[PDB]
């Protein structure tokens, strides 16, 4: 199966009840696909999913054939807690209907917000997010071995970093798996010994950033 | 105004290779392309084994993610090799996480 997502960043707003995800199959063949949404989180400092009821997806299951465009609707059943960024995964499966064969899972991030912040992917939830102190991650850093790299996020939208480098104009560092730190959550994983070495030398380091509109630098204080 | 990256994740097919000890290998193909002005990481991870690697030196290990990423096309390689199977075909299932 060949799919198009648009948006793969999708959001609902705290005024929207709703949004929309297409999925086109460019593919010549018909696909079946199961549209499930789980809420998303960092507990435990590893991502964990679970069954949800405060976004519901339309359809749950879709027969989309060759060359057809599908919309998937997301919709917020009631109001998400004030002030919080909520984080979900949506997760397309493509349904069966010496060779090894394949069979695609998709899984795109989802985000979600009560009053008071937004994603600010728009000016409405920019100006929305300048009025609020905590609306951006605020990130601390930590190393600990048994070499493990914490990430601590005790902003209220997650982050989604790329790279870390020890300085503004310096270089990303090495890093031989990681990319989101949700909001007031903390994530744990791996990272070689040089690495580990090579942030003990410093206390302040920096995330390469795309949850907003650009790619951006973040700094990252020691813990 | 301010894009909304969408991507096309196909591509646009599979891995063919008793009881004769030697080592058998095939590829196939599947690819990731967004639209961004900036690059998308994504990442894959799949659930007698299989290799981003021409030369398969790098390993899909099971259910551990496997890092991407793209510039305006990007291939998602496999490379299959085996001196778990069953008749012989398998179902491996691949996410791709954006």
């Amino acid at each position: 199966a060949t799919f198009l997502i648009w948006p793969i960043y999708p959001k609902i707003e705290a005024n929207e009840k709703a949004t929309a995800v297409w999925l086109q199959n460019t593919g010549k063949t018909d696909a079946m696909v199961q549209i499930r949404v789980f809420k998303w989180n960092q507990d435990g400092l590893k991502d964990n999913y679970s069954e949800q009821s405060e976004i519901i997806p339309s359809p749950p299951v879709a027969k989309i054939k060759a060359g057809e465009k599908h919309m998937l609707r997301l919709t917020k059943s009631v109001n998400l807690p004030d002030g919080k960024e909520q984080s979900y995964r949506l997760i397309v499966d493509e349904l069966p209907i010496s060779k090894v064969s394949f069979q695609m899972r998709y899984s795109i991030p989802l985000f979600a917000y009560g009053k008071g912040i937004g994603s600010g992917l728009t000016e409405e939830s920019q100006k929305l997010n300048a009025k609020n102190a905590l609306a951006k991650p605020v990130l601390q850093w930590s190393v600990r071995n048994n070499s493990e790299l914490y990430l601590k996020n005790n902003g209220q939208k997650f982050a989604r970093l790329s790279a870390l480098k020890t300085s503004k104009t310096g270089n990303d560092i090495s890093l031989g798996a990681f990319g989101y730190v949700l909001s007031n959550s903390t994530v744990k994983f791996a990272i070689d010994q040089s690495t580990a070495h090579e942030l003990a030398k410093t206390s302040k380091i920096y995330g390469v950033d795309s949850s907003g509109i650009k790619q951006e630098l973040i700094e990252i204080t020691k813990m | 105004h301010h894009h909304s990256t969408g991507c096309t994740v196909g591509g646009s097919g599979t891995l063919n290779f008793l009881t004769e000890v030697a080592s058998a290998a095939t590829g196939g193909n599947i690819s990731v392309t967004c639209d961004g002005t900036d690059p998308v990481d994504f990442t894959v991870a799949i659930d007698y084994n299989v290799y981003r690697d021409a030369a398969r030196t790098n390993l899909y290990v099971v259910n551990q993610p496997q890092q991407f990423t793209t510039v305006s096309a990007t291939a998602v390689p496999i490379f299959g090799a085996i001196p778990t199977p069953k008749a012989y075909k398998d179902t491996l299932l691949v996410t791709v996480n954006f």
